[PDB]
């Protein structure tokens, strides 16, 4: 879950 | 240790230079992206496990954004300035059915910030304390989050008393607006869930994700 | 000025030496009477106009009682000690449908109080700060309430650093539990309104009056 | 309004 948030934090 | 207010201030300066409800929701979605970048600039935050970084932002995004537009609105007469560059006048909010929450933001937050002339460093630190919420459920190491928070308000108090030596109660005054932020944050979330429930009021993807469960 | 922690401590020492929900409601009603007497012992409170005294208690009674039984429960294993002398075990609260709120009280309040060994003077002062809530709507002179609050945390900080010199962040740590108290206070009130709505769960006169409007 | 509270505060 929390698709958007994870991707942004990883970048 | 290792929590300079300079870095906190920089993070604030780096992320920021007709139904009003819809405009507010679009602005919130907008700021959610900027919020993640702000967090990465807060010392030691990005050093926490991805899972805890998510929990912290999930748990405090609403209060973090509210603190931000409230301080930004200090120069506003009777309204709030959204990140999108639009202004929400009291009458406009009233006429949309959100006058009550609007009045709380102005009276408990905006007005208090302006009267004490809260600066960007102080705002940055208050948000940093909110971000490092050790009470956030799911944290793999709550003690670690508690440690960062203690280091933030430790530097904040140092900042105060030094910049504002003539105001010994300033540090506490800053911390004492957190209870209002918490209550206001909760009411705003309630309005958001109702907007999503009713169907009306377009809600973008990132904001929608934050409304998602848990 | 003129807000000795000694008087605050005295006020605390003077007012205190099967469905668990019903027991909690009876205990709350019970403590509401004791709460008024506690308030009269807090310096300058009784000097405010009757109308503002009512607003302050109306606005903070829930948080005031919660702070109290939470600190009283520090010596409890996994539960809370009610003023009536009855104990609410985690399992009991869980089995009654109030396990969630129960867990928050324990984790965010009771556990934190015990770990830092919050004393009666500190508890007294925190409640005094809550009582003197300048954000309470209806206040004829909010500035006056703000003044009393500032004097309380001014004496509290003095108390700390002096009693606990080895803990410079204690004062802030105490103040930082207010946000949790606010959130927890709000959820408990929601449960109370639902109990009143459903019909079940006997609610006494004073507690009922506090649920009354506004 | 606030029957109980007023009476107690007055006493
Ligand atoms: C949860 C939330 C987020 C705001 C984000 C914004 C608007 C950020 C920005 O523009 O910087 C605020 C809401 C959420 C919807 C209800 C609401 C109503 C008023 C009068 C004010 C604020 C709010
Ligand atoms: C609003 C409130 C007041 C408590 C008064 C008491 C119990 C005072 C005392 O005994 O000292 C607390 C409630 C109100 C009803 C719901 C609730 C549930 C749990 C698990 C704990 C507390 C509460």
């Amino acid at each position: 879950k929390h698709k958007i948030l994870h991707r942004l934090l990883q970048d | 240790e290792d929590m300079p207010v300079e870095r906190i201030l920089e993070a604030e300066l780096a992320v920021e230079p007709n139904d009003p409800v819809t405009n507010i929701c679009q602005a919130a979605d907008k700021q959610l992206f900027t919020l993640v970048e702000w967090a990465k600039r807060i010392p030691h935050f990005s050093e926490l496990p991805l899972d805890d970084q998510v929990i912290l932002l999930r748990a405090g995004w609403n209060e973090l954004l509210i603190a931000s537009f409230s301080h930004r609105s200090i120069a506003v007469k009777d309204g709030i300035l959204l990140a999108t560059g639009l202004h929400v006048h009291r009458n406009s909010a009233h006429s949309a059915g959100v006058g009550a929450i609007f009045d709380r933001v102005l009276t408990e937050l905006v007005s208090k910030m302006r009267d004490m002339q809260m600066d960007k460093t102080e705002l940055g630190c208050l948000r940093a304390i909110v971000l490092f919420n050790p009470d956030s459920k799911g944290l793999s190491n709550p003690a670690e989050v508690e440690a960062l928070r203690e280091k933030v308000y430790a530097s904040l108090e140092a900042y105060c008393k030094h910049k504002y030596p003539e105001q010994p109660g300033r540090f506490a005054k800053l911390l004492l607006r957190l209870p209002a932020l918490r209550s206001i944050g909760l009411k705003c979330l309630e309005h958001l869930f109702f907007f999503k429930l009713i169907g009306d009021t377009p809600i973008d993807t990132f904001l929608m994700e934050m409304l998602e469960a848990p």
